[PDB]
RNA sequence: GAACUUGAGUGCAGAAGAGGAGAGUGGAAUUCCACGUGUAGCGGUGAAAUGCGUAGAGAUGUGGAGGAACACCAGUGGCGAAGGCGACUCUCUGGUCUGUAACUGACGCUGAGGAGCGAAAGCGUGGGGAGCGAACAGGAUUAGAUACCCUGGUAGUCCACGCCGUAAACGAUGAGUGCUAAGUGUUAGGGGGUUUCCGCCCCUUAGUGCUGCAGCUAACGCAUUAAGCACUCCGCCUGGGGAGU
């Protein structure tokens, strides 16, 4: 569902461009931020900003961010099983590792999935480097995983006839 | 027209249903490129009837190779008796 | 069961896929409704209706054709909700708070013109006062006393005002609504199917929903 | 299946008139070619000149043949002066 | 439109029938579309055809 | 042409399952009945039906929606083409989404499971990813 | 190895089509030719001029010659593998679609290499030459004008055969098959519910347009005529230039 905002939340950002707009007089700047927000408890987002300044676009962004709000299963710290994303010729690959490998990620990536409270990830970016198509590929790949407890509850069944 | 094809129909029947039975079907598709042959000698410059041509010589081809991998002693006496060589 | 109603329901080629669970087809070339798919969805929305009203979400009736006007405007006059008679303005649910503004705006300005001063000077109260009160009072209906944001939203025509619809299934208002046999009942939370330009069976279903308002506040 | 339509000049007797038909009958009769059927509309107004008349005489022969005299006849009606039309149509 | 052809029910059309001819002809000796005459478009070829052929016998004219 | 049935069959069903189509009729061989009875054993489908006519017969899917608009079968795969076989030991039997999904493997005793295969410790074509 | 009939094809029955090749015929008009009318212009341009014209033009009537394309039909209409194919008729001939049930019973698809077709220009040989028209000439515009404009006009365009074998040869989208909402015209069928009909509605094919859902896509858009979801086969790409050298 949506997910209420009330929660303590750590709001670190990825990338704040500088980014144009070309009128008569010339060229008029804005800074488009876009902030990954989560806590460590398996509520993740990221959200937009665009300002004339910088801290009131990571306003925008921190505020648009606790409006978009997505849920991750934390499977034994972990994520239940590997998955592609694939937002729009952005695609990465999330393996579940170990439980001592620590996010194996790039930096967008790295982000949600620290901001995550996920711990161990082998990850991979398949496609275009832009944060903003990683962070969606991420999320893309992380709307549709499944906890072995609902699976087991769609297909009739009980966890151990899956897990085992 | 229509005293041929039933000619040959009756001539190659093997039952008597025999509409299909790739021996009425290959003669009738023989007589009609030689037709189409004589056809090209006196027309020269038609194309498209060539390639319909090599469509019926296609067709008859693959179903004589199918009734040489069927039976072929009906493959042999087939042949023998249409020239086809 | 046909209760009361007159509603076969509506349109000709332009019609949706998503409704074949839901309708006939007349030689006329006009469609009409199963209405066995309509009393025990209506019964349902009758109940869930009285448990929203039994709980405080207080109701919006928005109505936005000249066949809704007078239907949504005096049931939710009679039930005392929260109505909307003419255009959706953008962004009242999403955009809350600016309307909220501009409503308390209107408040000041006609609590202005009786008890407060009325002698400012010749002219400033027509130019100002009854010029920007006839706008506001237009479009800002009976949401005037609003205070607060509405639980849940009830419309006559979801493919009349896709806006009003998009911006509610954003915010996860739950929304009850009658709907066509073009519209999409994939987008309303709960689905209704009538007619929705004949008078008398907007009229109705207003009056069954405010009826059923109306037994749930004690 | 034929039906063989031509226009004899005007300016011509009735026993010359006859002496044509019998003409191109003889003609029609090189193949096998049996006349099922004959029509004489008469003589027509032409809606153009031909070569400086406005009129004509019809003639219809339904013929069932085997191509051969229907192609004489159009060889002998590119030649004989005493015709000013004809079609040959394949009756379907 | 309504079809003519369709109502009485005719077929081939006849090249023969010069008076049918001459009312779907134009006034200058043009044939009218299928848009001012109303037959189906099978007719409307065989029509043309009709046309064609009947010009070519003085049946019906190419100029006036 | 039509160059293999099986794969055909599974994208019938994904197409189903995107479209939340609710019923299905497949051309039916054997492996596809065996399929179908495997996904039917293992609680993707609601229940499995054939139909048993003359042109080949017919089998029918009944697509399990559990909650409120919830396809259990997301995707579908096929692993063996015709035109690259795989084939796999059974010390390489994979077992997918670990443990959340299943793989079907028709090896020389049956048409099998992951867990099938696993227990018989045997290996064959390796023919479909249910997910 | 044996069966089956859906895929494929034959059988029967219609239907439509500028599908192709050979031959024949027609009516405007353009040009040219001769005669009558008759006199000073015609033609052309943004403006003019070269040209044509009293040796009688342009206009006009009749007649004749010759070539090429086939107005109206004509339509996001049809057919073809593509190039492409628009008058008509006959001769031969290719394919499609529809209704099935008569037959065969997997006989099917793709396809490197090979064989053929292959717009237009071009080449060889012989004809042909009305319009148009590269090249070329004169006049203009212009600083220049090997150009656009105008007046002329060669090859060529045309036909027969032989060669070339190339195009933005395009749907800038290989072929096959199956599945995956709709609405709506249209092309050719078929069938139903009253009417023998007229006609309306409904249903189903195969083809052809537009708008559109899921899905796809970088976006534009495609969307049952896919650029979706799949499988088979082939061709092709791996930075731009150098270089298609």
């Amino acid at each position: 569902r949506i997910d209420p905002s009330k929660l303590e939340l750590e709001e670190r950002l990825v990338t704040v461009n500088r980014v144009a707009k070309v009128v008569k007089g010339g060229r008029r700047f804005r800074f488009a931020a876009l902030v990954v927000v989560g806590d460590k408890n398996g509520h993740v987002g990221f959200g937009t900003g665009k300002a004339q300044e910088v801290p009131e676009a990571i306003r925008k962004a921190v505020e648009d961010a606790k409006k978009n709000l997505i849920e991750v299963p934390m499977v034994g710290t972990t994520i239940p099983h590997e998955i592609i994303g694939r937002f729009g010729a952005g695609n990465i690959l999330l393996k579940p590792a170990s439980e001592g490998t620590g996010v194996i990620a790039g930096g967008p990536v790295r982000a949600v999935l620290e901001l995550a409270g996920v711990a161990d990830i082998l990850s991979k970016s398949l496609g275009s480097n832009t944060p903003i198509n990683m962070i969606r590929a991420t999320l893309q790949g992380l709307s549709e995983l499944k906890r072995a407890e609902d699976v087991a509850k769609l297909r009739g069944k009980s966890v151990e006839e899956l897990l085992g | 027209t229509q005293e041929r094809k039933n000619q040959l129909i009756n001539e190659f029947k093997t039952h008597e249903s025999d509409t299909g039975s790739p021996e009425v079907q290959i003669a009738i598709l023989t007589d009609s490129i030689n037709n189409l042959n004589e056809h090209l000698r006196t027309h020269k410059k038609d194309h498209h009837s060539r390639r319909g041509l090599l469509k019926m010589v296609g067709k008859r081809r693959n179903l004589l190779t199918y009734l040489r991998n069927k039976d072929v002693t009906r493959y042999r006496e087939l042949i023998n008796k249409l020239g086809l060589r | 069961l046909l209760e009361a109603g007159v509603h076969f329901g509506h349109q000709t080629r332009r019609w949706n896929p998503k409704m074949k669970r839901y309708i006939f087809t007349e030689r006329n070339g006009i469609y009409i409704i199963d209405l066995q798919k309509t009393v025990k969805k209506v019964e349902e929305a009758y109940n869930f209706t009285k448990n929203l009203a039994a709980e405080g979400g207080k109701i919006l009736f928005v109505g936005t054709k000249k066949q809704a006007q007078d239907s949504v405007k005096e049931e939710a006059q009679r039930s005392g909700m929260y109505y909307v008679n003419q255009r959706w303005l953008g962004g009242t649910l999403t955009n809350f708070e600016t309307i909220q503004k501009r409503i308390k705006r209107l408040k000041d300005i006609e609590k202005m013109q009786e008890n407060g001063t009325f002698d400012v000077l010749p002219k400033k109260e027509v130019v100002q006062l009854k010029k920007e009160l006839e706008r506001l009072e237009k479009f800002l209906g009976g949401i005037k006393d609003m205070k607060d944001l509405p639980d849940a939203l009830f419309i006559i025509d979801p493919r009349k005002e896709r806006i009003a619809v998009a911006e509610a299934r954003k915010l996860n208002i739950p929304i009850i609504g009658i709907v066509d046999t073009n519209c999409d009942p994939d987008e309303i939370d709960v689905v209704i199917p009538a007619n929705d330009d004949a008078i008398r069976a907007v009229k109705l279903l207003t009056s069954k929903m405010a009826d059923a308002i109306l037994e749930a506040k004690q | 299946k034929y039906e063989v339509m031509y226009i004899i000049r005007p300016n011509i007797d009735e026993e010359s008139k006859k002496a044509v038909i019998e003409r191109f009958n003889n003609v029609l009769t090189s193949n096998g070619a049996e006349i099922t059927g004959t029509k004489d509309w008469g003589k027509r107004r032409l809606a153009y000149e031909i070569n400086d008349f406005r009129d004509g005489f019809y003639q219809i022969v339904n013929v069932q043949s085997d191509a051969a005299a229907v192609q004489e006849f159009d060889r002998l009606a590119k030649i004989s002066d005493d015709i000013i039309r004809h079609i040959v149509v394949k009756e379907e | 439109k309504v079809c003519y052809f369709t109502s009485n029910g005719i077929t081939h059309i006849d090249y023969k029938d010069v008076d049918l001819l001459k009312k779907f002809v134009s006034e200058r000796g043009k044939i009218l579309p299928r848009r001012v005459t109303g037959t189906n478009a099978k007719y409307q070829r065989k029509l043309t055809a009709a046309i064609k052929r009947a010009r070519q016998m003085a049946l019906l004219p190419y100029v006036s | 042409v039509m160059t293999d049935p099986i794969a055909d069959m599974l994208t019938r069903i994904r197409n189903a399952n995107m479209v939340r189509h609710e019923k299905l009729e497949i051309p039916a061989s054997k492996l596809k009945r065996e399929i179908a009875e495997i996904l039917k054993r293992e609680g993707f489908i609601r229940d499995v039906e054939f139909v048993e006519d003359s042109k080949q017969g017919i089998i029918r899917v009944f697509l399990k929606y559990g909650q409120n608009n919830e396809r259990v079968i997301t995707g579908l795969k096929r692993i063996s083409k015709p035109g690259l076989r795989v084939y796999a030991k059974s010390n390489e039997v994979p077992r997918v989404l670990n443990g959340l999904g299943i793989a079907i493997i028709s090896t020389s005793q049956g048409v099998l499971t992951d867990k099938e295969a696993r227990a018989k410790q045997a290996g064959g074509e390796v023919l479909a990813y249910v997910w």
